[PDB]
RNA sequence: GCCACAGAG
DNA sequence: TGCCTTCCGAAAATTTTG
DNA sequence: CAAAATTTTCGGAAGGCATGCTCTGTGGC
């Protein structure tokens, strides 16, 4: 939250984000804006691409493609806001390893 | 009865197992993920046999554990169609007889469809009756070595239901899953049974 | 045995695919069909009414209600969508320019493209080069549409295709109409369509002569019902030259017309906070969705038993305006409704929106803001954190075989003496335990080797230090912390030049990283010793400042001569 | 570098950058989002602003390479062990 | 106030219920029973479908073990399927690049013939 | 996980038993190890064995099921006594006859007895051999290489 | 609603996943997947979705096919006349073959048993002992294999009498024009053919002309038009029984060329059947037999259902549209085979028309009686027959097909929405444009039912709502609304609706046969087929009879849907 | 495979500052989860200072995998890089 | 939680 | 208070028909 | 040549963004 009257924190604005990019700090930016700010565990079905819940995709009626991932909660909020606007932010997933 | 399966997988070596031998660590996590578990449409894996090819261990940005792509060979309990096998009779019921191979693959279910003709279950001593003629009289008793041929193998995947259905089941049970891997055997020739029947 | 092998492969996002949702996708993902304008039933305990714009099936807003779709509290439900069916289709306030473009690009009598096959083949070959980008693709679409307009007559029928445009081009209720002027290109030839039009008007003017004055403005309007039925008949092979890929089932023009409005989860429209009232309030989205449900109920009930067409079209226009202002509340004013709101488009743009308020930059934990005081006796890589600030700021240190005794002592010292610990978390546990509601002696002896303890910010820990106007890259730097008890952040004055800091009530910020990787990142790349040169021109920017250069001048003056005692005193003073 | 003086504005960033999310973070967010949903344009997440939005490691700076740990085993030790039953077998009596 | 202007033909009770039926309730005049000539027509359709599905132009849907047993002796697959190249082909009708998979050199043999006077319905 | 090929080779039961006994001995899982190290004396070296209950249980059950007497007389399997060169000699003597590869596989998995066990394990015994070859191979398999 | 349904119930029970696909795509894909396999279905699906495609583009788009599978699928589709191709050369000289989709093969797959039934009816051979089975089997073999040569089909039979009957029956089938010689014409698109002919006739004109560009264009267009009319009708006239007397003074179909089903003549027959069904409504029952004989005498020489010149993209010029209409009226009036008198129709009435007391003028197949029947046909409201000269008659296909369209559409909308729908549709089709009050005065029925029925008609595009504003800025709050009938939008909408219903029926049938594959496969093979009683269990009998009964109902309803969908192609 | 042969390499052998930062970060994260240290420690407990003391005398068992733009990758041992 | 001013660098 | 794009009649300029 | 089509060029209106970056307070709905 905002303000010292609600035990709030400090803003890390767009200019500070650009300044951290200017050093080549990737891990620090990931820590600041995802790990310790709004981390959230989500389940994504990598055949359609929409969010589910509790290891279940509510479109395909199956748990055959559910994958646990970590995103900011603001990302999930944006995706649901877009979905209510009849925009579908379908996610596509690749392997993190070349395998 | 035992076959070799070439299985490729992504194995996770934690940082706190660097001090051990590398092959030992791969073996340990492979036994963690694979041993005494069934690989679907493959069979049941007991342990791993040898590692064939390993690659350089990559690292995920955020955690220090090393991930390695290993293509290993694993022993699998996958008998073919026609391999005679011996088990120990453990249970019976009006739908068939349950036999287990003394601690390994407890689920073998001999039905009455391919079993010997003329058999009938008596619900008074919990036994089947197999008369060869008027003179012979014997019962399908328990705790003896029985020989049979695996006639059918059943491959069914288990799916978690919708969490509403799972919650309903949890609320109902507080006030028997299908077996994922099963071999169905049969006896249709001379000597297909207990040794004492065929001295 | 009977346990099935569990396979897990870590994944990343490869790329987003932006599309629209067909009717099947909007209904299939839904859980409840919102068909009642009542939010709370007054008869029983102010509960959320079933089949309503607020409903347990779409989530919860308090901490004492369950979802009954996933059975979680407010912190454990990601949201569950609803769906709403409209009595008559309405247009989309966002894709309206897209709808105008596509009806420009098709015939209005048989729903086919206006190009001949030769130009169509040439343009299709033009789109599918391997090197196409966004600019070239939109340019080719612009040229295709400009070729569509130039056509006189369709090629599968002899119909006339005129000019498609808006009605008033303003902020009124007319802003969501489409006019298809069909005889501005009719010319002076025979034109049988003109004959049909004049015969129709020769028939209708016999009983309403007063309408003869308005024959010039009566143009063939395209309501969403006829627009939708013109969309359904468009050949799927024609979607490519209108920008829509026709491979996926959602890639159809019919998708861009509102037939199913997805009711957003209550997690993205929670109950607005109340100060002293015994009741509660609801966000503008909930109220306006209830407004939509009521208007659609009115339209369907009016279609069941006949009403004059003027009233039905008026309420249908009100539904269109209410949908449009639900999605976007800048193009249309609330003045036209019978009788601004925080819509979706006003939550995605602006300084305090989402894309610039909570995604591209967001408030972080583990920060602290304090006024600034000088301290020259501190090394130029060391900032001074007060005693009462380092007792709340903490670093999560994981116990290893090298720091067991140190962390045991930190845990015993407690959360009230500075070299102490404030939280402990174990491997077998999922919730951290406070170190003040405990014994602080049993936890030392039973410390697992894989535990994590949030120790106090002691000497040597890496802190990010920042000043709010971040004009260039030197504004955020990394310092080693030193603990000194005077309630103010203190940094060496040679470091204050990049911060543009003046000890005049100035306020600077202190973040603390959590993972060791980010700590090493900050200390090795962001460090003040490693960054003494601005990349503006390579000049040194962390050097002597005012009153340090004066001391240098006074020492190095020609008329200075120090004896041996003063020399050795200065030499021992500077080190 | 696109071939014409595009400039630094919304109308230049539209003509330079193919990405959707990065243009969405700048100006006219809803218009770009709706146009991207209409034309159905793929958005490969490689841009830095997209990476920060979706919460994953960017590919500039300290994300340009993957640090790799080498397994210290040779190819001679990973020779497969004997398959005695298959090795001693032959097919000459009947096949 | 908003919900206060109802038209001439409605009251306060009709509104407040937004349940548009998703199931249909309006049938066509084609829905009736089956007559004798229509039965023969349906037999003709189903016979043609069953003929073509096994015919030389089907394409795939996109024990069974290789072990050496002795049940395979004097045992043979109950039918020999027809491939893509086992039919007469007019060389002029087909395009040029399609000559690879089809067999110009291979002999053109198959010409089936089948029709039944007895219905293939078990009812 | 991605399965590359299902059945790379076949395993005799002797190979499985030998590999599992080697694994048991290397990790000191045998009853002799617990009798000598764990039981009958106090522990001073603190050399704990391998700690994984599931693999230990499955290996113990498999070795117990393989090593014991099989359905041919109501002592041991016979496999737990015969060695590598014994297997070579036995299965080379098997190679002289017309039985196929998988047939040799069940011949080396279990061991057929005189009474109709060869009839069950071999397909169509009468269509294959006369009496003398059957009785001599029964003698050589009952002789344990 | 006794119990509310969740969206899961809507997705499972109600067909909602199927409402988001185009009727054309859904119909073609379900038909191809029903008859051929899934690979042909996917190839046709991408061909319809993305339009013209090449083999490399097909490999890139469809996932899971190599080039060999794609080429096998394309050969299978090309044999069944289901994909058209065109070889195009570029400037560099790299020739590439583009593939399309053609309607004819799909419609053949959708018209199979109806084609068999119609050719059985049009055989008209007296005292057939084995000939009917032979015609049925030769037609089925022709349709299933796409195209076949007569010689290759003759080699499958060795007996002499049956081979002679093959020769006679193929001669008979080709005589009326049901089996026509195929060529590269049926596999190239009409648009590409017209473009090539026009460009060759335009580039061939001598250069440096001091003559006008527009009229040079029209002159090249007219020469291309007459060559187009020569080339399209080439197989239609006669191309397969031109040979006379190979041996022993007999007429045999050419034993050198392959025959293929002629779909457009079958469309002529179905339009004739639709006209007969319309004539069975206003006048007569024996008079219907008379008009049926009149159509069946002139069924072969009838004009096309759609003019191939109309699909050539030459409708932008209004003068060419009027010229097409006038040429249609030209050909339909004075074709040298469509004109007949009473005596020509005398020799075709079978022995069931009585006509002794068929008419009463007061308030043996003779010329006067058949003339009276032709006259009462000529006096009907719809132009069933027209007289270029008193005594000779011609059927006006140019001015009767719109009438048949209107009548069929009005009866459909009446049977599905009620007689109020008929009343309002006819009231707003007679009057060109009305407000509400003109309806309320002229159509004598209550106000609210007018508003309800007319509101229900807008949803299916029977009436278009025309706004007339009374304000400086347009608004429906104060405006007057008129109601019109646009025939084209309505006809197209109901055509696509019927296509969707047909495809929904076939999808449900395919799902039923796929879900119950075990029993159908057990009963499928020949040793049990016809003697299913001995081995099957009591429940299996009920299951098999349920499956077969549902299949028969599905295909019967498909035929009944075709009987309404064929009209809207014309 | 896709990797350039080790005999010839067309990238700069001087270790970039970002490579040093990532090596120290990964080593500190690995030591923070009970990994062995090959360098003798004089008593230092915090993982990151031990990581610096480890790299100061080149006993880090990692290898840096450099991505060229096309997709081919080269391998560089931390022993081989010079500082 | 929404608006309005007041300020600090 | 400045700046820029897109859209659309309106009138001037061109090719195009008779 | 002058009547008409057809394409181009020049305005007024409507939209958008800027109006920094954050931080702390009251006062009242
Ligand atoms: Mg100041
Ligand atoms: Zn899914
Ligand atoms: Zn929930
Ligand atoms: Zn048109």
């Amino acid at each position: 939250t905002e303000g010292r009257s609600r035990d709030g924190g400090l803003r890390l604005g767009e200019m500070e984000r650009d300044c951290v990019i200017a050093y080549g700090a990737s891990q620090l930016l990931l820590e600041r804006l995802m790990i310790s700010s709004d981390a959230f565990e989500v389940d994504v079905c990598d055949k359609c691409g929409l969010m589910g819940y509790s290891g279940w995709c509510t479109t395909c009626k199956s748990a055959e493609n559910i994958i646990k991932m970590t995103i900011p909660y603001a990302a999930k909020l944006l995706f649901q806001e877009l979905l209510s606007m009849n925009i579908a932010p379908r996610l596509r997933l690749e392997d993190i390893f070349q395998q | 009865m035992f076959i070799l399966s070439k299985i490729a997988d992504l194995v996770r070596i934690p940082p706190d197992q660097f001090h051990r031998d590398t092959i030992s660590a791969i073996t340990h996590q492979l036994n963690n993920k694979f041993a005494n578990k069934i690989i679907p449409n493959v069979g049941l894996c007991i342990t791993i046999y040898d590692l064939l090819t390993v690659e350089e261990g990559q690292l995920k940005p955020g955690d220090g554990s090393s991930y390695i792509n290993v293509t290993f060979r694993a022993v699998v309990f996958k008998p073919f169609l026609g391999e005679i096998v011996t088990g120990w009779i453990s249970k019976c019921t009006a739908e068939g007889i349950k036999v287990s191979l003394l601690g390994i693959f407890d689920d073998i279910f001999i039905p009455q469809n391919m079993l010997f003709e003329g058999c009938y279950y008596t619900p008074e001593e919990s036994a089947w009756i197999w008369p060869m003629d008027e003179e012979t009289k014997l019962y399908f008793d328990v705790n003896e070595k029985i020989r049979f041929r695996i006639e059918r193998e059943v491959f069914v995947d288990v799916k978690p239901k919708s969490p509403k259905e799972r919650e309903l089941e949890e609320r109902a049970q507080l006030e028997e899953k299908p077996p994922a891997y099963a071999l169905l055997g049969s006896c249709q020739t001379d000597g297909m049974g207990l040794v004492s029947w065929w001295e | 045995m009977k346990e099935v092998v569990v396979s897990e492969t870590p994944k990343r996002i490869k790329g987003l695919e932006f599309s629209a949702l067909s009717a099947a996708d909007i209904v299939a993902q839904s859980e409840v069909e919102v068909s009642t304008r009542d939010l709370f039933d007054l008869e029983k305990d102010r509960a959320p009414k079933a089949n309503g714009a607020l409903d347990p099936k779409m989530g919860v807003s308090s901490s004492s209600l369950e979802c009954a779709t996933c059975h979680g509290n407010l912190a454990s439900c990601h949201g569950h969508f609803g769906h709403l069916k409209l009595a008559l289709p309405v247009f989309h306030i966002g894709y309206f320019k897209a709808t105008i473009q596509i009806l420009q690009g098709i015939c209005k009598n048989c729903s086919a493209i206006l190009l001949s096959e030769t130009d169509k083949r040439q343009f299709l070959h033009e789109l599918r080069r391997p090197g196409v980008d966004n600019l070239r693709r939109m340019g080719i679409l612009k040229k295709i549409l400009d070729q569509c307009k130039k056509q006189r007559r369709c090629l599968h029928c002899g119909a006339l295709n005129g000019v498609v445009k808006k009605a008033a081009a303003g902020a009124g209720s007319a802003a969501l109409k489409i006019i298809h002027d069909t005889f501005r290109w009719v010319g002076k030839k025979s034109a049988p369509e003109k004959d049909i039009w004049v015969g129709e008007w020769k028939e209708v003017l016999a009983h309403n002569p007063e309408l003869e004055r308005y024959v010039k403005r009566c143009m063939d309007d395209l309501n969403p019902l006829k627009t939708l039925n013109l969309f359904k008949q468009i050949k799927s092979a024609d979607c490519e030259l209108l920008g829509i890929d026709a491979t996926v089932p959602s890639g159809r023009p019919e998708t861009y017309i509102w037939r199913y409005l997805p009711a957003p989860p209550v997690c993205i429209r929670p109950s607005v906070m109340m100060q002293d009232s015994p009741a509660s309030n609801e966000d503008d989205l909930t109220v306006k969705l209830t407004e939509i449900v009521w208007t659609s109920s009115l339209i369907k009930a009016g279609l069941d038993k006949g009403i004059s067409i003027n009233n039905m079209m008026e309420h249908w226009d009100y539904l269109q305006l209410t949908v449009a202002m639900y999605i976007n509340s800048d193009s249309v004013n609330p003045a036209m409704l019978p009788g601004p709101i925080r819509g979706f488009c006003q939550r995605l743009k602006g300084k305090q929106g989402r894309f610039r308020g909570n995604l591209s930059g967001k408030r972080v934990d583990f920060s602290g803001r304090t006024v600034i005081s000088p301290d020259p006796n501190l090394s130029i890589d060391e900032v001074a954190v007060p005693d009462r600030v380092a007792k709340v700021l903490t670093y999560p240190e994981k116990v290893t075989r090298y720091n067991r005794h140190k962390l045991q002592e930190l845990i015993v010292n407690g959360p009230n003496v500075h070299p102490g610990a404030n939280y402990l978390l174990k491997r077998n546990e999922d919730a951290r335990r406070n170190l003040r509601y405990g014994d602080r002696m049993k936890l030392a002896k039973n410390l697992q080797i894989g535990d994590v303890v949030e120790r106090h910010l002691e000497d040597g820990d890496v802190v990010l230090f920042n000043r709010q106007p971040s004009l260039h890259r030197l504004s955020i730097l990394s310092h080693y912390a030193k603990i000194r008890p005077w309630r103010t952040f203190r940094l060496n004055e040679c470091v204050c030049t990049p911060y543009n800091a003046d000890f005049d009530g100035d306020e600077m910020n202190l973040h603390v990283p959590q993972t060791e990787e980010a700590r090493a990142e900050a200390i090795n790349l962001m460090g003040v010793k490693n960054n003494l040169l601005t990349p503006k021109s390579g000049e040194p920017i962390i050097a002597a400042t005012q009153d340090f250069i004066t001391g240098s001048y006074l020492i190095s003056h020609k008329d200075s001569f120090y004896d041996r005692a003063t020399l050795t005193q200065l030499l021992s003073m500077m080190s | 570098y696109k071939g014409e003086v595009l400039g630094i504005t919304r109308f230049g960033l539209s003509k330079m950058r193919d990405s959707v999310l990065q243009l969405a973070s700048f100006e006219k967010t809803t218009d770009h989002l709706f146009d991207a949903a209409f034309y159905m344009k793929k958005d490969a997440v490689e841009g830095v602003s997209e990476c920060i939005i979706l919460g994953q490691t960017m590919s500039i700076g300290t994300g340009s390479f993957k640090v790799v740990k080498g397994t210290n085993i040779s190819e001679k030790d990973l020779v497969p062990k004997r398959c005695l039953f298959e090795s001693l077998s032959n097919e000459a009596a009947l096949k | 106030n908003y919900m206060s202007n109802l038209p001439f033909g409605l009251g306060y009770g009709d509104v407040g219920k937004n349940h548009i039926t998703e199931f249909p309730s309006i049938p066509l005049p084609i829905n009736g029973p089956i007559t004798n000539k229509e039965r023969s027509l349906a037999v003709k359709y189903i016979n043609f479908g069953k003929t073509v599905k096994d015919g030389p132009f089907y394409t795939g849907s996109m024990t069974n073990d290789g072990i050496e047993r002795y049940s395979d002796k004097y045992l043979k697959k109950r039918k020999i399927g027809i491939s893509i190249d086992d039919h007469p082909y007019n060389l002029n009708l087909f395009p040029n690049e399609l000559y690879n998979v089809m067999g110009i050199n291979k002999k053109k043999l198959l010409a089936i013939s089948k029709f039944n006077n007895a219905d293939d319905v078990f009812t | 996980m991605k399965v590359l090929e299902e059945r790379n080779a076949f395993l005799s039961d002797y190979e499985v038993l030998k590999f599992l006994t080697d694994l048991e001995k290397k990790h000191l899982w045998d009853q002799k190890s617990l009798a000598a190290l764990k039981k009958s004396r106090s522990k001073g070296k603190q050399n704990r064995p391998y700690n994984h209950p599931e693999l230990q249980g499955i290996t113990r059950n498999v070795v117990n099921y393989l090593s014991i007497n099989k359905n041919f007389i109501n002592e041991k399997s016979g496999i737990s006594k015969m060695s590598d060169e014994s297997f070579a000699e036995l299965m080379t003597k098997l190679n002289s006859f017309k039985l196929f590869k998988a047939e040799k596989l069940q011949i080396v998995n279990q061991l057929p007895a005189n009474m109709v066990h060869l009839y069950s394990i071999v397909e169509e015994c009468d269509a294959r051999f006369d009496e003398k070859t059957i009785e001599e191979m029964l003698e050589i398999i009952s002789g344990y290489a | 609603s006794e119990k509310l349904v969740t969206p899961e119930d809507v997705m499972t029970i109600s067909s909602l996943e199927q409402r988001t696909l185009n009727p054309d795509l859904f119909l073609y894909k379900e038909l191809v997947k029903a008859h051929l396999g899934e690979r042909a279905a996917s190839v046709i699906g991408m061909l319809v979705a993305l339009g013209r495609l090449s083999v490399r583009e097909l490999v890139e788009k469809i996932d899971g096919m190599d080039v060999d599978s794609v080429k096998t699928t394309l050969v299978s589709l090309t044999q069944l006349r289901c994909v058209k191709y065109l070889q195009e050369t570029a400037i560099s000289g790299k020739k590439t073959t583009y593939y399309y989709y053609n309607e004819e093969g799909i419609h053949i797959l959708l018209y199979s048993g109806l084609i068999i039934d119609e050719i059985i009816t049009q055989m008209r051979v007296n005292d057939e002992e084995e000939h009917k089975q032979l015609v049925a089997e030769i037609v089925q073999n022709v349709i299933s294999l796409g195209s076949l040569t007569v010689e290759d089909y003759l080699s499958s039979v060795t007996s002499d009498s049956m081979k002679y009957t093959i020769s006679s029956l193929f001669v008979q089938l080709c005589e009326m024009g049901y089996l026509i010689q195929i060529s590269k014409l049926h596999y190239t698109p009409i648009e590409d053919l017209w473009q090539f002919l026009y460009e060759k006739h335009y580039k061939n004109i001598p250069r440096n002309s001091p003559l006008s560009d527009l009229k040079k264009r029209s002159q090249a267009k007219m020469n291309a038009k007459t060559d187009f009319a020569k080339i399209i009708n080439k197989p239609n006239e006669l191309s397969q029984i031109l040979t006379v007397d190979p041996k022993t003074s007999l007429r045999i179909v050419k034993p050198t060329v392959s025959l293929t089903i002629n779909l457009d003549r079958f469309m002529k027959g179905r339009r004739s059947k639709q006209l007969i069904n319309l004539a069975k409504t206003r006048v007569g029952s024996v008079t219907a037999q008379v008009y049926k004989i009149a159509l069946r005498l002139t069924e072969q020489k009838s004009p096309k259902i759609r003019d191939p010149l109309t699909q050539t993209g030459l409708l932008q010029d209004l003068e060419e549209a009027k010229s097409f209409q006038d040429e249609a009226e030209l050909v339909e009036e004075k074709t040298p085979g469509l004109t007949f008198n009473a005596i020509d129709l005398a020799r075709h009435l079978p022995a069931e028309l009585d006509l002794r007391g068929s008419l009463l003028s007061r308030k043996p197949h003779s010329a006067s009686l058949i003339n009276s029947h032709l006259k009462i046909l000529a006096s009907s409201n719809f132009p069933f027959l027209n007289e270029t000269k008193p005594g000779v008659y011609y059927v006006p296909y140019s001015k009767l097909m719109p009438v048949l369209k209107s009548s069929v559409y009005e009866y459909v909308i009446a049977s599905t929405l009620g007689p109020s729908a008929m009343r309002l549709s006819r009231c707003i089709r007679d009057n060109k444009l009305v407000s509400e009050k003109i309806i309320n005065s002229t159509a004598l029925m209550k106000e609210k039912d007018i508003r309800s029925t007319l509101a229900s008609l807008i949803r299916y595009n029977s009436v278009e709502i025309q706004e007339v504003p009374r304000t400086a800025d347009r608004s429906a709050s104060r405006a007057v609304f008129l109601f019109r009938c646009k025939e084209t939008h309505s006809y197209n909408f109901m055509r696509q609706n019927l296509e969707w219903n047909m495809a929904n029926l076939l999808f449900k049938k395919e799902k039923l046969k796929q879900e119950n594959s075990t029993l159908l496969k057990k009963a499928n093979r020949d040793d049990v087929k016809g003697r299913e009683n001995e081995l099957l269990l009591p429940s299996e009998l009920n299951q098999l009879k349920m499956v077969n009964e549902r299949e028969l109902n599905v295909f019967a309803r498909l035929s009944r849907l075709l009987s309404l969908w064929e009209v809207f192609q014309m | 495979e896709k990797a350039i042969p080790k005999d010839q390499r067309a990238t700069t052998p001087y270790m970039t500052k970002y490579e040093r930062a990532r090596i120290l970060g990964t080593r500190a994260l690995q030591i923070s989860m009970n990994a062995p240290v090959f360098v003798d420690l004089e008593g230092e407990t915090d993982p990151l200072r031990i990581a610096m003391k480890e790299l100061a005398e080149k006993k880090i068992p990692l290898v840096i995998r450099r991505y060229l733009p096309d997709g081919s990758f080269e391998d560089w041992s931390v022993e081989e890089l010079i500082v």
